[PDB]
DNA sequence: GCAGACACTACGAGTACATA
DNA sequence: TTTTTATGTACTCGTAGTGTCTGC
């Protein structure tokens, strides 16, 4: 196949972790800049950061090493305190690999705040040992990497594709998910649900696979799963009609019905009213719904908070 | 199976290399540091009768001083480590191998670039001095038909410019010339006489000490230099 | 003092050359001199409408907000970044303040209250023996003068003045004038 | 069938479900848990409510029970970074010697000051993913950092479909009935049992906790039914004090109804609607809606109620 | 009647000892009897919000009646490291007479403690077998929702017209008895009936009052209220941090006390100003500043009589 | 009154159990924690000559290592204290009894459900295993006829299942079954031989440690389990 | 002219300047360094940026090189009190036997936990001032205790005059050009070299590091210029749809950036600040700040983002 | 054989950062 | 020209106290 499987793992977003830089699904310019790097055979100091999780930062870190055939120490960022850098990393960085391999230190998830002291200590280290070995830092949030370490690196920024990349990357990820299903014994009844999972959590490829596990309970993905993935469980007609008619007892009665799950309902209402009302009623309807959504969760009685939203819209909406 | 003083003094050593260890049945034991810099192999008195992974070596060895010098040991029904005493009994968590960075097997040592030997009497004086002299790294080169050894202070020194120490090992029969530098820190061997095996295939390069008990390999330093 | 010719070696030279580190230390301790900050060139710029641009210097949303908290001309703007500002970039919280609080001047003195150090120890005490929080404790003291004679109870409690407890009240040898002070006139 | 712990008197903990089936859950949710226990291995999971007592921390223990995991159970707030470095790293690296899935249940992990520990965990979860998995239980998700949600299957509770709600309620009524047989509680009117369930629906803990308090008399009769459906009273004293536009009285009634606000605020909307003029209705929703909206930011809730009364007193024109 | 003779303050040395000695609503007293009967005590919350209704008294009484081993704790002292340390010790330890263990956390309302309260939510389930918790609160919203889920929330304050008339009689008898013990001379019984009626719901203040009469044995907010009238600021700016400490209580007193001291349409303004300030507290990041802002607002708009 | 070398050491020790103490006239001291978990009594050979309350103990024993050993600790002339010295005089505060939690209950351990002894060197081995083998609870019970101890790990092993430690304490002859569990935290004795008397009826109960230099009694944790 | 180290591939460290002239600096600064190397003896000096890669630690080694000092180079974070007592006292007291100024370079000495070492150093500097001098390098001065700044000439970097900036940039362009000749990098459009310099101005390290990554194809042409001046993520589609005050478009972009909100909201503040009028700034913070503040209460996050857009569309008066 | 001297730990000081 | 909120969590430094083990 075209796909690495680790087979020591059941957890399945980790079974399918890409082995090499090509197996990785990335923005065009980004993949190309990584090929360029593996080509020159030596690896500079690099930072990979999302801030969206699961874009492939810590996967590409291991792949880069794999492609250049580095001698690589992989390290949990939160474990890398100043005494670690002084002790084991200084050892590794000064020691000579005997097979003339680029030495590389991968510090994963290095953006914690209490490591600033370690990071500063590292700034002088990186210039001393730059001849042997390079450092690849992985971070969710850059501002947790001190500025002088960004100076020292090529900062590559993830999950920020072009409009075309997004369209291609999505196709690639759909093909991949399809392939994972063949292997896994997951039946695909409606391809539309696979395109939906991808689109739903786009930048994050980890959650996108994680999802597939949880919607596979029944070994099939059919039109019924598609309802839960897009899921709208929604027809709004009784409210939309009671709104136009500007009646209230009815609105007052419908409140408790949809208070049940609010975040979904409020969403449909925005989507559905948009089409049914005049142009400067649109701008008003976002101001009214937006504000109402905003305070939900401070508001103590949620059913009343829904009633309050209806009254507001009934009066200010002028229906085309 | 039981273990004696001599055995353990070893493992308390092998601890300072890798705080964990994986070991199986035989009179052989081994560990290599997590980071890929050193490694030791050992033939020993006492006899191993089952495979087991120890996460916290440096403290298991410790627990072991907490009962008599004779208590028998084995694989518990509980697939963990049972240190059983005359009166008491301990049950030490055997860890998942996944997590104990061990060497799959044993890799042979390149028939050596260069050979010489060192008296244990001599090597005690090197360590001894190094505290006294803040000697943090060393270099073994060829000064006038003999194999010397030079201690430095990479700290104050920087370029290994000035020699603070210089044992004088064997003589040099062959006709290359080199300078193999060694991180003192990376030198974790219970003292005793050694044969010395040096090697380099250009940028490749390592160093093997051949004891009476175990063999040790340490990585040269980044600009160990030579014509091999 | 022999030899009788020494261009005096400075306090330092002796510390070091002789290599007793405890004397070297007190020679170190010599300059501890603790002060820092320059946060008032930031306040100043927000006020005078000069240009700093921040970024380079450390910024304190607490320190800038509090400083301005002084002059009522500002409160509207600080009030704002107080409700809303939690969660804005220091770069932002600064840019905002530049474009809101308008005039400029302020002179120094903040308002800090006057603590009767004694009165505080007394309330802190009462709230301890009585497992009440500070407001009832104050009620107790008001009450406990006007009958039941505060000396009766301060005499019982003089028991726990534990000098861990004093460190909670004041920060200096004012704190040792107090160990003695309720050990006395009850 | 029902599991009883018998070391506990406290009775919402006596009846805590042992297995995934004993649990009352939405259809798709139960099914997704069966699916999981089937495959025999357990992924990294987050269970969150935010409504308390939906069964999150119960289903956590049950999942473990069904797959027969070796499980360390841990108070979230006790779970600081040095804990993860020390005892959890130990457990996660050690090999269970019967070949059991190792699982670490961190209960109520949504505290703010643990973000540092959670980040530290993000690298851990990938290192030890082979041995053992983590099940996190949270009331509020936003207290779990994003990269941990990335690493998990986030299952969201107490948000059933309309059908699930109807089934779950039936199941919970059957269960309460069974608990009563065991406990020596006499059921005179089944209508009171259906009432307790409906009353606090999402929360099954409070729904059982209630049963303890209305059982003082060992029987549930039509008389208990009045107290279960019952009251919060009429609103008359407030509605009158509002018309009269007096204050000392309003000021005095505030603390009374501060007790349960969300209910009171609801009655007030419902009852005033009828009693005031047409454009007073539109104003009354803006006044009550806004007040309800900030409650829970507002620190002193009794004062917040007074503030509502003063506002209505002035702007309400009464019929 | 019940006397703790070593206590020098009136409210501490007279507190009803048992659930019966307490003056309560009928259904409330009966629910407490019911509880003491079953011999074991569940997790409970008692809340007013009106002070001196007897919450923290009934807490100790419940314990007394079931003969619990009880640790009593100031709420504001119960931070997360206390729950981890001494309370975990107590809750895990077994009482050796087989007594219900109970932890009374008094006045647990302030959300300085929310972190502690959450930590508690997992705790309560872990040691529910040994020991139960009784929380006392003036304002409920200061108790996180998942703790309310775990408890029986009992609420104070809705006496019937008859209860009020009986309770007042009972309190008058009680005050009389306190006077015999204390050496306080009653010349006119009318004054005793007056003290009771004057602050009715609040039995604490009604006894605290009696002490004030104490100096001849026969029968506050000021610094802010003053600085407000004077319309000065440096002083208001300085007082802010003082009362920022516990806001929900302070704001409460300010409403109560200003009401009397200011003109009629200044009252309507003062509720709009304090109400709005109270409302956003807890979005507002710096709470000391938020108190300052309230002061500035009132200084300007208030007209004092 | 004067306080010896052995008395003061049962005073640093009673500080680990209460911040404050109240000893009174006699040759008897006793204290127990503000959380009623832990009771400790001790009969000293220095005869305390009056009734005193100290808010803090471990504070007092401090101003006492300095003074020489004459130390006629008398009572100050205003209710506080006087430490008389060979050549000085010091004044410690003295707390109103309302500010110290004092036992007040020299209740007598009923009768032992079962009795057994423990050797001091073998308290040693356990007070120390638990440290680095990470134990925080133990359970005293019957295995193969003798009475054993099990150490566990309440956190890792949530329900006392995998035993990290066992210790054998000399047979039980009586015919009962039991499992008494103690939270290591609430265990605070300086080593030594100790008679072990454990009592319980039904569910209420405790364990009493008789030692030649003090007595100790603590509470079974929540779940302990027997048939007495 | 250009020093190349040739033991390094990493290329911003290959071209590290050997001497004080090879360094690209403000006029007055270069001149003050020449002045220093002339007198032949080197005083105690502090070089600080706070902008990284302005050449502090490079000029440190160069100053030594020019005066031919015997120099110990030391990582700041490694220089704890026992180091100063130990290794440094040795070196500072020992006599260089060629009569060379002894110099101790402490690089990146601005760490907080070294204040104890720094004080210990203040006495040292006066004792050994005759032998040897100290050159401290720091990113943030306030991390250097005041009495050490008293004892030094504090030289402050990367804060050139308007003229210096214009000259320094020309000098840096010339240099990059020269680096390209040496490296085999073809320059098709000089405009792209002037662009790399301008883009990252204060930081000369990143400006060279960039050149490595845009050289993948060995040529710099008009096509690379698009990527150098271009913005790879950006905000443009939103900023534009905001100006145009259209909605369907704003309504559509909402779900796009709801993905990671905390970052997006940040950019929007940063980017709108420049593009809108002065009292629109004050309004935009109130609008964005409030929206950010309630995020995480708000249940539908995509809607909450739409709400933010509608708000800004109307109230933003665009310069 | 015991001191000496080494290696390790516990603690308090100062810094920091996210919440309210 | 002015100057630091309260709770909880995490990390580095120096030093002092603590314990196990070896050379003349
Ligand atoms: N129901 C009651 N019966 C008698 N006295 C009471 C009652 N409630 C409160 N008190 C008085 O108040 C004091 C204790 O107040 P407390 O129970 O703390 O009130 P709260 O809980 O409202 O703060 C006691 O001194 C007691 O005399
Ligand atoms: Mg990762
Ligand atoms: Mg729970
Ligand atoms: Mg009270
Ligand atoms: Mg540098």
């Amino acid at each position: 196949s075209m796909i690495t499987v680790n087979e020591k793992e059941h957890i399945l977003e980790q079974k399918y972790r890409p082995s090499t830089i090509d197996e990785c699904i990335l923005p065009a310019f980004d993949k190309e800049t990584f090929k360029s790097i593996t080509s020159k055979g030596k690896i500079p100091h690099i930072i990979l950061h999302s801030p969206s999780p699961g874009t492939g930062k810590t996967t590409v870190a291991k792949a880069l090493c794999h492609d250049v055939n580095a001698d690589m120490m992989f390290v949990n960022g939160s474990d890398c305190k100043i005494d670690f850098v002084r002790g084991p990393l200084t050892n590794f960085a000064s020691a000579a690999s005997f097979d003339g391999r680029q030495k590389v230190i991968v510090i994963d998830e290095f953006d914690r705040s209490g490591l600033a002291e370690s990071q500063r200590h590292l700034r002088s280290f990186m210039e001393a040992y730059s001849s042997n070995c390079s450092i690849i830092i992985t971070a969710n949030n850059i501002d947790g990497i001190i500025k002088p370490l960004q100076s020292r690196c090529r900062v590559i920024t993830f999950g920020q594709p072009t409009d075309e990349d997004k369209i291609e990357m999505m196709k690639q990820m759909i093909r991949r998910l399809t392939e994972i299903c063949k292997h896994e014994g997951i039946a695909i009844a409606d391809m539309k649900v696979v395109a939906a999972l991808v689109k739903k959590n786009f930048p994050d490829f980890r959650k996108t696979i994680g999802e597939l596990d949880s919607y596979s309970s029944k070994g099939v993905l059919d039109a019924g799963i598609l309802s839960l993935v897009t899921n709208d469980r929604g027809a709004i007609d009784d409210v939309l009609e009671s709104l136009k008619n500007k009646d209230v007892k009815q609105l007052r009665a419908l409140a408790p019905k949809y208070a049940a799950d609010y975040s979904w309902f409020v969403g449909k209402l925005a989507e559905e009213i948009y089409s049914r009302v005049t142009p400067q009623s649109i701008i008003r309807m976002y101001e009214i719904v937006g504000e109402n959504n905003q305070y939900h969760g401070i508001a103590a009685n949620t059913e009343l908070h829904l009633a309050y939203l209806f009254i507001q819209l009934a009066c200010e909406m002028q229906w085309k | 199976m039981k273990l004696s003083k001599d055995t353990t003094a070893l493992l308390k050593n092998f601890a300072t290399i890798n705080s964990g260890i994986m070991l199986k049945s035989g009179q052989f034991i081994m560990t290599r540091a997590v980071n890929g810099t050193t490694y030791a192999e050992a033939n020993i008195s006492d006899v191993i009768d089952f495979d087991v992974a120890i996460y916290d070596l440096n403290g298991f060895l410790g627990i072991l001083s907490l009962v008599n010098d004779d208590a028998e040991i084995s694989q518990s029904e509980d697939g963990n480590i049972k240190i059983a005493d005359a009166r008491s009994t301990i049950f030490w968590p055997a860890a998942d191998p996944s997590t104990v960075v061990a060497p799959n097997k044993p890799i042979p040592f390149p028939v050596a670039s260069a050979v010489t030997e060192i008296k244990a009497e001599d090597l005690q004086q090197l360590l001894r001095v190094s505290r006294g002299l803040q000697i943090d790294t060393i270099a073994i080169t060829v000064k006038e038909g003999k194999i010397v050894i030079n201690g430095f202070n990479k700290v104050e020194d920087s370029a290994l410019t000035r020699v603070k120490y210089s044992l004088t090992l064997g003589d040099y029969d062959g006709e290359n010339t080199f300078n193999f530098i060694i991180n003192m820190a990376n030198m974790k061997m219970q003292p005793g006489n050694y044969k010395l095996l040096l090697w380099a295939k250009g940028k490749q390069g390592a160093a093997k000490f051949e004891g009476e008990h175990a063999n040790y390999v340490v990585a040269l330093e980044a600009d160990s230099t030579h014509d091999f | 003092s022999l030899f009788k010719d020494d261009i005096q070696l400075n306090e330092h030279q002796v510390a070091w050359y002789s290599k007793d580190w405890t004397a070297v230390q007190s020679a170190a301790d010599s300059f501890k001199e603790k002060a820092e900050n320059e946060f008032f060139e930031i306040i100043g710029a927000i006020n005078n409408k000069t240009k700093c641009s921040i970024a380079q210097k450390d910024y304190s949303k607490f320190m800038v907000e509090n400083a301005l908290s002084q002059f009522p001309e500002c409160m509207p703007a600080v009030y704002a970044m107080n409700l809303i500002g939690s969660g804005l970039s220091d770069e932002a919280h600064f840019n905002y303040l530049m474009a809101a609080v308008p005039r400029g001047k302020r002179y120094g003195k903040w308002a800090k209250l006057v603590e009767d150090s004694t009165e505080v120890l007394i309330i802190k005490l009462l709230a301890k023996r009585y497992q009440v929080n500070t407001n009832d404790a104050i009620n107790y003291k008001s009450i406990l003068t006007k009958n039941g004679k505060l000396p009766l109870v301060l005499k019982e409690l003089k028991g726990l003045v534990t000098d861990d407890f004093l460190k909670e009240v004041t920060k200096n040898v004012k704190e040792q004038k107090q160990l003695k002070k309720l050990a006395l006139e009850w």
